[PDB]
């Protein structure tokens, strides 16, 4: 388990090791946007 | 013919099979063909 | 019988090679 | 000059028939070891025990087996990874019972194969070319070195790698597939997307190529000498060939250019291969495929089977035969 | 001190959330590089405080 | 001026997706044999010719479902729809494996109709129809695979049903049954693919480490169009490179594209002989010198040996499943085991 | 067998000097190109 | 629950083109 | 300008309106309990 | 424009990052950003694990990688390797992911609106990627950056707390590290030691006094070398024999870490030191041999003379001998017979294991240790289904060094292919035909004919 402090905090612990994936993704709407040159 | 840009659709079209793929992943842990 | 019809084979596809690599038809540019 | 000085010009020049190199060096004496050696052993080895059960297997010709039954064994399974040169044996009729020259063979060869590799570069940069042919040999490379030495290291001997022989390599992909099921393996499956396409692509450009020839023979002598060695001419129309596939398919479905295509021809097979390598490095580490087995079951309980249940009854009869006397306890963890 | 804490905790998620689309869309803006400046003095040194005291209060309720 | 050569020209017309009269034969029957496959995998059982499940619908993924082959009681009926077995229930069509025979047929015109697409197309713009030669390869392993080998045998049982997984089961089956692997056509065919593989990734990278320098970008891509007249390669140094490295080179452009025609066609068409004779079970499963050596000398064990162990294993223990209509009943004490294991 | 086994390091040893002392000998300097 | 977690990685997950799209339309430097 | 109703539109909505009903098919089928 | 088109730059947008071997300040902000981007997963992965938690069940039955990693530096754990405070792994959750915000601060800083350049902006930070002694001087400062990481792990192992040591006497438990080995015929000895079976190469290290004392030769190392390159310029041999290019350097540490990517595979599969098998779970060789004990064991219980029991190989059924004479287990574990662990040694005696000890001297947590050791042999699918290929689904298990070997030789494989890409790379364009043949001075035209 975690703390009980911070025990509500469990739905956001769950989701925040896949954050790292997404700036790769972010890589190809941000390129997509500018039409890649 | 073109009043919303491609790189929009592109990623709501890419958000949008992200999710239906996932829904199917999930539910071979879940329900039938999951073993349990 | 069967040992030396192997080996003879293999003998020749190795002399195949030794002529086919120093005894090529030469490739000339023009 | 110093005779060093003309001695690196030898091994680097340009002008030899066959290539030396720096990595030729050491590429040609390790090569000649494996081959004589392997010539030799293929021939008139006596029988190997590789599974160390005092349990010989017979490989050679001189010893009853054909071009598709001969094999070198590997070494036995009472060596493990252990080291086993000639000089650890007190002779070498020992050395020939523990299955030494297959050490001494996949050594050389997997040395003599990366300097290969390496030569290949070498030649490109003494040639003004670009350098990444060398790259694209990796996959088939990578390869050998999975069945030779990866697997062998994950399963803590050398007498599990893939022996040398045309019979004893099928006897190393159903064992395999008995104890990894590399065929619900996603590595295997894209290794075999990459040789199927690789045929496929071969057989599609070579056809399309083939078919858009610019005429300059009669009908009576071959279309191969419309072209001449060294010329500058291009011999076929390409934009023909894009005209023709672009509309059995649609436009947007065929290459117009040239350098992008042919890049296409060499990424696919190189990179699918890349992955059946890695497969075969993972599952070294008993990482297997899917298992799908008693997946599937009804509103009782009743296991429901599916075709994965089919392939796991034939796993299981490969696995209770495989190396019949080997075993003492009712698990086969390596 | 019992509940200061899942308020500042979920504070400093607040201004966490805000800022990761905040600083990036002020960083590449040339709308008011000075007036767009301060605001990120204020929240990083702000950031800075609640975590600090989430920190250091976390002590007291764990 | 008639109503043939008016009909002739819309389907010669230059459209985005090209029909032609090979497109009446091609279209409803690809369209069908593909619908037929994504309607079987996605809601069709086969409960009563197998005992398996199948469909997404009962709980399998991707790969394992399939469109299991008719029952081994059916022989080599067409089953067709309105025929004297489903009597035109579509729902009982279903359930005996009509869809196989709806697959298998409909998806054989249809390889017949891309066939005569390719005939087509290249008589237009006026090319050699050598892309049509090569795609009798696909063809030929399509009719010996699917129709000559389970014709061959009892049923359609025996043929290989539409799924990834089932695909899987068919080469352990013939592995066990047959020793596919010992057959020489099969390892001439093995050669075919294997080889064009090596041909496509060894032509392509020689390209693009050979090329000229056209351009002026560090991505020579762009340095290229469609247009020219020049070779974008030079040939004459990709000979002198692979003359060292490897001791023969390529020095004829039209005899090298040609040479990757042959090898994977070659391949293929080996491969697919070997099948049509195992549609009468004429195997190469034995070694007679061997088997006659083995029998009088229980010292003598060869890589031949150990995987005919392996064969019997594998008939031994999926039969009783496998080929559910023989009512296979093997107790514990028959089963063929090692020790331990 | 120990006669061998130093003819052996010998002789790996030799292949393996000819092949640091090769590279060392100014190799990027051979090339069709500039020499530096 | 579950809708805790698909709640927050919808907003982690559109924070990301939000970015893209704010500067879009006050053509910032992309 | 240009036309609506071509043989390329009839080609796409031959594969694509079955797609989305298939996926939504199978998408009922994920929450389908023994 | 500002080289991000490929008009202005020569390089696409699939080869783009490329657009940078030349802007030492937009490319600063670009290491950075990545550098945050790992203590970011290394945090926010940590606290996942954390939170799916659970320390009735052993850490190889939850599929963690990192608690492992704090558990062995002895932050939270007592005897036997039971978990006894969880606040050590938060802590180092957070930190890491605190930590994570500051270097994505100045990471997006340096790359939007940070000097593109920084030659005109400080002497000491611009830098040239052809200048030699400005290269040396930032390769030395970073030597001495990890030449201090490395006397921080020892700093642990003396000073604050000790670490956690599996050889410990009557059972696993923290101990502080009193005498480091320093002797350099033994630090230095496992670098020439063969990296075969029975020797291992420096896989072999198997007691915390020489782990913690070659991490000191190693922290002086880096310490003199790092001073020693920031005094110093390559020699007339060092120049004439390396490519001196940005690509060229990228190249040169792509193939060290490939190397390193090898080695740490064949660390946790063998090595049960540093990778305990009480948090990592037994390795491939300590299973098996866990196996043949658990049923020499059992048959003994009812009757059975181990020692002279013969298989059907002729071999012994439950003890036989390696080549050189040692006793061994019997079976297919003969290529296991290197293996060493802290519940079998207390049987081994001076010629292998000892048949009278064997018969006497085996204890109850042996025979559980042996269990469970062997129903946890790192075998597993990939959707982890515990157990061999032929295996049913129930057991969700596959063993931590099958997760860790796997990719981590999937990494080293891929890089390699990426020295042998960008090294033959910088080759040729140090040279300069790495965009194509020049058509008016082929070099192959003026060549002799090879026949
Ligand atoms: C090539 C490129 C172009 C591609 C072509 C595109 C494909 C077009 C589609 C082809 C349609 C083929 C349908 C073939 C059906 C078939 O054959 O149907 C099979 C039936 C025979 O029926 C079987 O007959 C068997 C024999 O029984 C007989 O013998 C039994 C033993 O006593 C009993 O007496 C029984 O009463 C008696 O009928 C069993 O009864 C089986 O149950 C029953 O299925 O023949 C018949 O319809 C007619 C058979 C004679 C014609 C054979 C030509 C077709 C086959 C060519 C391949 C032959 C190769 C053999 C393999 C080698
Ligand atoms: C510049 C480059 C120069 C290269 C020139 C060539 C130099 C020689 C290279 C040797 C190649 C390695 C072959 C043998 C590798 C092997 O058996 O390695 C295994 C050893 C592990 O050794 C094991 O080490 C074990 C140590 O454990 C012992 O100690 C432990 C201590 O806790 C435990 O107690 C354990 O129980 C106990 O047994 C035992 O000794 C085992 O018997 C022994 O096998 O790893 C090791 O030495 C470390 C890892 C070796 C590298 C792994 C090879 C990877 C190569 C992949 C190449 C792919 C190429 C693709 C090209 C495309
Ligand atoms: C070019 C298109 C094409 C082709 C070649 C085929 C081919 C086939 N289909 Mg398919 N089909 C198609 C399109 C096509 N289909 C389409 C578009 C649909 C959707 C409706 C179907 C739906 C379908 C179903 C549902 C089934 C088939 C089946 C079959 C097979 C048997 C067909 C048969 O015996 O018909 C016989 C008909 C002819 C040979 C036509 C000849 C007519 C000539 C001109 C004489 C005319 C007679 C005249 C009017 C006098 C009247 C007779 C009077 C005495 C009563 C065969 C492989 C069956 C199958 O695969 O089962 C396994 C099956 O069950 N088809
Ligand atoms: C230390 C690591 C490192 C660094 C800094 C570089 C840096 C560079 N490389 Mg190199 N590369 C590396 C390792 C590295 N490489 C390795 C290990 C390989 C072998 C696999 C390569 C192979 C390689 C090639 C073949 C090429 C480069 C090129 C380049 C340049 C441009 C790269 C670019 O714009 O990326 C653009 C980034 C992308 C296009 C994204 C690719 C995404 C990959 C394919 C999939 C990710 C896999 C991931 C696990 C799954 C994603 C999950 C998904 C579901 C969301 C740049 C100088 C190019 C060059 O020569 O420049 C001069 C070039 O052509 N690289
Ligand atoms: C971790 C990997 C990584 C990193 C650090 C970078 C970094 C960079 N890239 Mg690269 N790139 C990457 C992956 C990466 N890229 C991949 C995967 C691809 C292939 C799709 C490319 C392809 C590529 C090309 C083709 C080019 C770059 C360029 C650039 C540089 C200019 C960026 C710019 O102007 O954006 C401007 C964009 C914006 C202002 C929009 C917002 C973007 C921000 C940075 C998002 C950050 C959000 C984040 C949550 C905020 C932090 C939180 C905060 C609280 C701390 C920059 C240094 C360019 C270059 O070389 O410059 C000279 C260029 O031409 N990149
Ligand atoms: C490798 C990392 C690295 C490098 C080389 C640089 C280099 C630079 N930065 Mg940058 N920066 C970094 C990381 C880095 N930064 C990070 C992580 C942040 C986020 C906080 C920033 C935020 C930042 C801003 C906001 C600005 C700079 C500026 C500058 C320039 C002036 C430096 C100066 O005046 O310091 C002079 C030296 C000192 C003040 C001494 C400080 C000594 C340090 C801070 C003590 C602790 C260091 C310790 C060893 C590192 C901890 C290790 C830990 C990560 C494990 C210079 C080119 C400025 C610029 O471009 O000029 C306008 C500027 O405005 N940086
Ligand atoms: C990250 C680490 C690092 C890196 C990249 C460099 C890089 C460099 N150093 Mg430095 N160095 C370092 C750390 C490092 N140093 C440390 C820690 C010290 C202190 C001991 C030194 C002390 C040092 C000195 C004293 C000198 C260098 C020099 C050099 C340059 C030449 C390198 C060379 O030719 O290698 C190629 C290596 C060889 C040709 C040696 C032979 C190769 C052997 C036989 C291969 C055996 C490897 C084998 C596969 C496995 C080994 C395991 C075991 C058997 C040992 C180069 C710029 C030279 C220079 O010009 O700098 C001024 C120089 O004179 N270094
Ligand atoms: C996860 C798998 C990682 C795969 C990495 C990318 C695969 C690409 C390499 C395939 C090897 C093919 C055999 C050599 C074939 C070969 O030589 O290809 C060369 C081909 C053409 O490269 P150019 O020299 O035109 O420019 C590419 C770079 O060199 C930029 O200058 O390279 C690319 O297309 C790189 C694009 C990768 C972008 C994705
Ligand atoms: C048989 C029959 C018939 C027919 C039918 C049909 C024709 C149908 C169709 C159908 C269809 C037409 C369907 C479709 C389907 C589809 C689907 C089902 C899809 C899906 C997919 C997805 C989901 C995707 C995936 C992916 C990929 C592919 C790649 C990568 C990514 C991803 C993973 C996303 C009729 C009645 C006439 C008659 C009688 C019988
Ligand atoms: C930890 C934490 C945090 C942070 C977070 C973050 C940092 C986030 C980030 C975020 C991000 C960073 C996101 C991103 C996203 C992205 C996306 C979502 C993308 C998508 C993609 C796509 C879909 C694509 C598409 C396409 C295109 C566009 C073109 C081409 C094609 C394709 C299809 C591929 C906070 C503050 C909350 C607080 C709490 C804790
Ligand atoms: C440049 C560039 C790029 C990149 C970017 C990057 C790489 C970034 C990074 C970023 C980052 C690196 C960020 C970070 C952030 C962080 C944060 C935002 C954090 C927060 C945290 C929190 C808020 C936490 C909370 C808590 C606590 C305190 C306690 C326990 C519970 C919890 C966990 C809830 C790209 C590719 C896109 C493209 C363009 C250019
Ligand atoms: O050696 Mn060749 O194969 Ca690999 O598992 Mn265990 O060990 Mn033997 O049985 Mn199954
Ligand atoms: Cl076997
Ligand atoms: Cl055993
Ligand atoms: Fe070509």
């Amino acid at each position: 388990k975690l703390p009980e402090a911070y025990a509500i905090f469990d739905p956001l612990v769950d989701v925040l090791p896949v954050i790292p994936v997404l700036f790769l993704a972010l890589a190809f709407v941000w390129q997509a946007a500018v039409g890649f040159r | 013919g073109g009043r919303i840009p491609l790189w929009i659709v592109a990623t709501v079209a890419g958000m949008g099979v992200i999710v239906i793929v996932g829904l199917f992943f999930y539910g071979a842990y879940a329900g039938l063909g999951s073993s349990l | 019988m069967e040992t030396i019809t192997y080996v003879f084979i293999f003998a020749c596809i190795i002399a195949l090679f030794f002529f086919a690599i120093f005894f090529r038809e030469p490739p000339r540019i023009t | 000059a110093n005779l060093w000085e003309r001695f690196c010009n030898w091994v680097t020049s340009t002008d030899n028939r066959l290539y030396v190199g720096w990595f030729g060096v050491i590429m040609i004496p390790t090569l000649l070891a494996a081959t004589i050696c392997f010539v030799i052993a293929f021939i008139a080895a006596p029988p190997v025990d590789i599974d160390g059960i005092r349990e010989p297997v017979s490989g050679s010709l001189l010893y009853g087996n054909n071009i598709i039954t001969g094999a070198v064994v590997p070494s036995s399974n009472a060596i493990g990874l252990h080291f086993y040169p000639i000089w650890e044996a007190a002779s070498l009729d020992e050395w020939l019972y523990n299955g030494g020259p297959y050490q001494l063979i996949i050594f050389h060869f997997l040395l003599g194969a990366s300097c290969y590799m390496g030569r290949q570069w070498e030649l490109s940069y003494r040639l003004g070319m670009r350098p990444w042919i060398c790259v694209a040999y990796s996959a088939p490379l990578a390869s050998a070195f999975a069945v030779f030495l990866i697997y062998p290291i994950g399963q803590g001997s050398f007498s599990d790698g893939m022996p040398l022989g045309i019979s004893g390599t099928f006897n190393f992909m159903i064992v395999f597939q008995a104890e990894h099921n590399i065929l619900m393996h996603p590595f295997h499956q894209l290794g075999v997307a990459g040789v199927f396409g690789g045929a496929l692509f071969c057989a599609m450009h070579g056809s399309l190529v083939t078919s858009s020839l610019i005429r300059e023979t009669t009908e009576t002598e071959s279309a191969n000498y419309g072209y001449k060695f060294g010329q500058e001419e291009e011999t076929y129309n390409i934009v023909a060939a894009h005209g023709y596939f672009g509309r059995l398919i649609f436009q947007y479905a065929s290459f117009n250019n040239s350098r992008s295509l042919h890049f296409f021809l060499a990424a696919w097979p190189v990179v699918g291969v890349w992955f059946t390598a890695l497969g075969i490095s993972t599952m070294a580490f008993n990482l297997n495929g899917f298992n799908f087995n008693h997946s599937v079951i009804d509103a009782k309980g009743n296991v429901i089977n599916t075709w994965a249940d089919i392939i796991n009854r034939a796993n299981l009869g490969m696995e209770v035969m495989h190396e019949r006397n080997a075993h003492n306890f009712p698990l086969d963890l390596a | 001190m019992t509940i200061l804490f899942q308020l500042a905790l979920a504070a400093l998620v607040i201004l966490s959330f805000v800022m990761v689309i905040g600083v990036p869309v002020a960083y590449a803006s040339p709308q008011d590089w000075d007036r767009s400046k301060q605001l990120i003095f204020l929240g990083s040194g702000l950031w800075i405080a609640l975590v600090l005291v989430v920190g250091v209060l976390n002590f007291f309720v764990v | 001026r008639g109503w043939f050569d008016i009909l002739d020209d819309w389907l010669k017309r230059d459209r985005f997706v090209f029909v032609g009269w090979s497109g009446i034969l091609l279209f409803p029957c690809a369209y069908l044999a593909l619908g037929g496959w994504l309607t079987g995998t996605t809601f069709v059982t086969s409960w009563y010719t197998h005992g398996l499940a199948s469909s997404y619908l009962e709980g399998c993924n991707f790969l394992t479902v399939a469109v299991s082959t008719p029952a081994n009681s059916m022989g080599h009926s067409l089953l067709l729809l309105w025929g004297p077995e489903a009597q035109g229930d579509f729902t009982r069509w279903c359930q005996l494996g009509g869809l196989w025979t709806f697959i298998a047929l409909h998806g054989a015109f249809g390889l017949i109709g891309f066939m005569l697409r390719q005939f087509e197309i290249a008589r237009l713009v006026g090319v050699r129809p050598y892309n049509a030669i090569a795609f009798s390869a696909p063809i030929a392993v399509f009719v010996s695979v699917f129709l000559i080998y389970p014709l061959g045998q009892s049923s359609w049982f025996f043929a290989p049903s539409f799924g990834v997984a089932a695909i899987f089961r068919f080469l352990l089956f013939f592995q066990g049954f047959h020793n596919w692997t010992l057959n020489p056509f099969h390892m001439m065919g093995v050669a075919g693919v294997l080889g064009g593989a090596l041909l496509c990734a060894i032509h392509g990278a020689t390209v693009e480490n050979t090329l000229f320098q056209d351009g002026e970008g560090a991505s020579t891509f762009r340095a290229f169009n469609p247009t020219q007249a020049e070779e974008t390669y030079s040939m004459v140094t990709a000979n002198r490179f692979w003359s060292q490295i490897f001791g023969i080179a390529f020095s004829n452009k039209r005899w090298l594209h040609f040479f990757m025609l042959f090898v994977p066609v070659t391949g293929l068409w080996m491969s697919a002989i070997g099948v049509v004779g195992l549609a009468l079970n004429l195997r190469s499963y034995d070694f007679i010198s061997q088997e006659i050596r083995a029998a009088e000398d229980p010292e003598f064990e060869t890589f031949y040996t150990k995987n005919l162990l392996l064969n019997e294993g594998i008939r031994a223990w999926m039969a009783p499943q496998d080929q559910p209509h023989e009512n296979f009943v093997f107790p514990e004490e028959v089963l063929p085991r090692g020790n331990a294991l | 067998m120990e006669t061998l086994k130093i003819t052996v390091y010998i002789v790996v040893t030799f292949f393996v000097l000819l092949f640091v002392f090769g590279f060392l000998s100014g190799d990027p300097a051979r090339n069709p190109k500039r020499k530096d | 629950e579950v809708i805790a977690q698909l709640t927050m990685i919808a907003m982690i997950g559109i924070a990301g083109p939000m970015i893209i799209f704010l500067l879009a339309v006050r053509r910032g430097n992309l | 300008s240009y036309p609506i109703f071509t043989v390329r539109w009839v080609a796409v909505h031959t594969l694509a309106v079955p797609t989305i009903f298939f996926l939504g098919a199978i998408a009922a089928m994920q929450f389908i309990q023994r | 424009a500002t080289n991000r088109d490929q008009e202005s730059s020569g390089f696409a947008w699939w080869a783009g990052n490329a657009r940078l071997i030349n802007l030492s300040g937009k490319l600063l902000g670009a290491h950075v950003a990545h550098a945050g981007l790992i203590v970011f997963w290394a945090g926010a992965m940590t606290l996942f694990e954390l939170a799916h938690f659970i320390p009735e069940k052993p850490m190889y039955e939850q599929g963690l990688i990192l608690i492992p990693h704090i558990a062995t530096l002895g932050w939270g754990v007592g005897p036997g390797g039971e978990v006894v405070d969880t606040f050590p792994f938060f802590v180092v959750g957070v930190v890491h992911l605190i930590s994570s915000a500051v270097l994505g601060f100045g990471g997006v800083y340096h790359a939007i609106r940070g000097p593109e350049t920084l030659e005109e902006y400080s002497s000491f930070f611009g830098y040239d990627w052809k200048d030699k002694n400005k290269m040396t001087t930032i390769l030395g400062f970073h030597l001495i950056v990890l030449g201090i990481g490395a006397l921080l792990l020892v700093a642990k192992a003396m000073f604050f707390g000790g670490l956690y040591d599996t050889w410990a006497p009557g059972g696993g438990d923290v101990r502080v590290i009193t005498n480091p080995t320093l002797d350099p015929r033994v630090i230095f000895g496992y670098l020439l030691k063969s990296p075969f079976g029975g020797e291992g190469w420096i896989v072999s290290v198997n007691n915390l006094e020489d782990v913690v004392g070659g991490h000191i030769w190693i922290g002086l190392i880096c310490i003199a070398g790092g001073i020693w390159h920031i005094l110093t310029t390559p020699f007339g041999w060092a120049r004439r024999a390396f490519i001196w290019s940005g690509e060229a350097y990228l190249s040169y540490s792509l193939g060290a870490l490939s190397m390193m990517g090898f080695i740490a595979t064949c660390f946790v599969w063998f090595n049960n030191t540093v990778y305990p098998s009480e948090f990592y779970g037994p390795t491939g060789p300590e299973a098996s041999q866990a196996q043949a004990m658990t049923f020499l064991i059992r048959d003994q219980k009812l009757g059975a003379n181990v020692g002279s029991a013969q298989g059907p190989t002729g071999l012994g059924k439950y003890l036989m001998r390696s080549p050189t004479g040692e006793i061994i287990f019997g079976g297919e574990t003969m290529r296991f017979w290197d293996f060493r662990g802290p519940w079998l040694e207390p049987l081994r005696g001076p010629n292998g294991l000892d048949l009278n000890k064997i018969k006497n001297d085996i204890q109850p947590w042996q025979e559980r240790r042996a269990a469970e050791y062997m129903t946890h042999a790192p075998l597993g699918s990939l959707n982890s289904v515990g157990g061999v290929a032929t295996e049913i689904n129930s057991v969700n298990f596959v063993s931590p060094r099958s997760w860790l070997a796997t990719s981590h030789f999937v990494l080293a494989f891929f890089f390699l292919v990426g020295h042998l890409w960008h090294a033959g790379r910088a080759r040729a364009a140090a040279a300069g035909f790495e965009k194509g043949i020049d058509r008016e001075s082929e070099p192959v035209l003026s060549m002799p004919s090879l026949d």
